[PDB]
């Protein structure tokens, strides 16, 4: 054990296996996803790895991740999966830690597959969260100009509400991903490696760490129904991303058009006002039925969540139902 | 002979045309004949197919769709028992892929 | 004959196997279209060619829509 952890630095591999591959650092990750916004939103059929590596280098040199050893930093590189004609960059992307040491015996390929699965799960949710933060920023920026357009104030307020429903759910789930999911498991592994008297005990401690993080995340073949419910929650985020700007891309343009009419005058805007009295109600009702739909499905998620697993999954319900606003809806 | 009937059947079937005095039928058939008689395609290699199949199996595994991966692996290995196998497989692979949904109800 | 019809059973078996393989890749193909292209590849043809023509004719329901 002495020669393995000094001549090859076995423990540094674990420390960099959480921080980077399991997305344990996130100074690195938010800047990484920021630089990878315009590239990965573009469809990934024309994506090749050489465009990923070069921007990856700038991202790793700029952020905190720079300060660790160049060896383990060198052993971090991107990889992609196979392409589709429906492919987009957030769907197909991977970080791949390639092993150049004899450490493969303690970091076997099955647990590397486990790393891959937990990473993909934690990639999709971090994308949709930033979409939601974009929505909130758009709310906080556009709305101080739409104070001079009085008629949208209904629907614009109503959007404000639905965002708060998502912002709650996306800030509590992402706290359950913070604690007990990357923290009890890390404590277990961190105790049972730092004491260890046998390589076999190191390996068997690695095993249960992977099993616990598979169970606490929704990656079982039994929590698949809960996962489908969660995917339906990820859907409505990009739906709202569409509809919120579908307001603005007609709304806010008219005000500049109205100023142009005023600069002309130094009857047509009457028609522009008249079209709003038709446009507003159907968009409002669209938002209404969307709100009903979303609030309907999330309650069904929670009521299933109460009796799925005895302790672990039950703890999610207390955090996610703090106000007891749910079961007071049904 | 039967090949020409196959081209007729294919054009009729997927285009939904019911007439061959249809000029658009005539243009599509001429397109097919120009397509067949010009060869600029790459020839198929079986090991590259096998690499593609295991890659699809991997992508099924990564998305936590493990049962679909097991069935897909089992069915493809079962199909490759008892050349033309590979060509049909390559066709089926290349034709379409966007799979993010289950699209399955059968494990009989 | 009798052994000559158990072969017809056996190709029906494989083509339902290929039918599931078609359905879980989410292709536009059904069993009947598949039954045509197997005959084409029995005569011998590039699948690169046939995928191109199918990707063309599926856009011919879009050229009349």
């Amino acid at each position: 054990l002495d020669v393995l952890n000094k001549k090859y630095s076995l423990l540094d591999h674990m420390q960099a296996m959480r921080r980077y591959l399991l997305l344990g650092q996130g100074d690195f990750i938010r800047h990484l996803m920021d630089l990878l916004k315009p590239e990965l939103v573009r469809p990934a059929t024309t994506l090749y790895q050489h465009n990923l590596t070069g921007i990856l280098e700038t991202a790793v040199r700029a952020t905190n991740a720079q300060f660790d050893s160049p060896e383990i930093l060198r052993r971090l590189d991107v990889r992609l999966l196979e392409v589709s004609p429906g492919d987009t960059g957030w769907d197909v992307f991977s970080l791949d830690y390639h092993v150049d040491g004899p450490i493969a015996t303690v970091f076997t390929r099955e647990c590397m597959s486990h790393y891959l699965r937990v990473f993909n799960f934690l990639w999709r949710a971090k994308r949709m969260e930033y979409i939601l933060t974009d929505i909130r920023k758009g709310h906080m920026c556009n709305a101080k100009l739409l104070r001079n357009m009085p008629e949208f104030s209904g629907v614009l307020h109503q959007c404000h509400i639905l965002a708060s429903e998502m912002v709650h759910f996306i800030h509590q789930m992402q706290y359950y991903i913070t604690f007990e999911v990357l923290e009890c498991s890390w404590d277990e592994l961190w105790n049972k490696v730092q004491q260890a008297q046998d390589l076999d005990h190191i390996i068997a401690a690695h095993e249960v760490f992977l099993d616990t993080i598979i169970s606490r995340c929704l990656l079982d073949s039994d929590s698949r129904a809960l996962l489908n419910q969660l995917r339906a929650v990820f859907d409505q985020i990009i739906e709202l991303q569409n509809a919120q700007d579908a307001i603005y891309r007609a709304a806010l343009e008219e005000l500049q058009r109205r100023l142009q009419f005023e600069e002309k005058k130094k009857e047509e805007e009457n028609k522009r006002i008249g079209e709003f009295k038709e446009s507003i109600p159907k968009m409002c009702s669209q938002l209404r039925i969307l709100t009903h739909f979303y609030q309907g499905i999330v309650q069904q998620f929670l009521v299933l969540l109460t009796t799925s697993s005895d302790e672990s999954l039950r703890f999610l319900s207390f955090r996610l139902d703090f106000n007891e606003h749910y079961k007071a809806r049904e | 002979a039967q090949q020409e009937r196959d081209v007729r059947e294919l054009v009729r079937g997927v285009a939904g045309l019911q007439d061959e005095a249809d000029p658009n039928f005539q243009l599509a058939l001429n397109f097919a004949w120009s397509n067949f008689r010009f060869h600029r395609f790459l020839d198929v290699n079986s090991h590259k197919i096998e690499k593609t199949i295991e890659g699809i199996y991997e992508k099924f595994v990564i998305h936590s769709d493990l049962s679909k991966a097991a069935s897909w692996k089992r069915l493809t290995e079962e199909f490759l028992n008892a050349d033309a196998h590979y060509s049909i497989l390559s066709l089926l692979l290349c034709l379409s892929d966007s799979p993010s949904n289950s699209s399955y109800v059968e494990t009989p | 004959a009798a052994a000559a019809a158990a072969n017809l059973n056996a190709v029906r078996e494989t083509m339902d196997v290929l039918l599931e393989i078609s359905r879980i890749l989410n292709t536009g193909l059904d069993m009947e279209t598949l039954s045509i292209c197997v005959r084409l590849c029995e005569q011998g043809i590039n699948p690169e060619a046939l995928s191109s023509v199918i990707k063309e004719l599926r856009k011919a329901t879009e050229a009349l829509k």
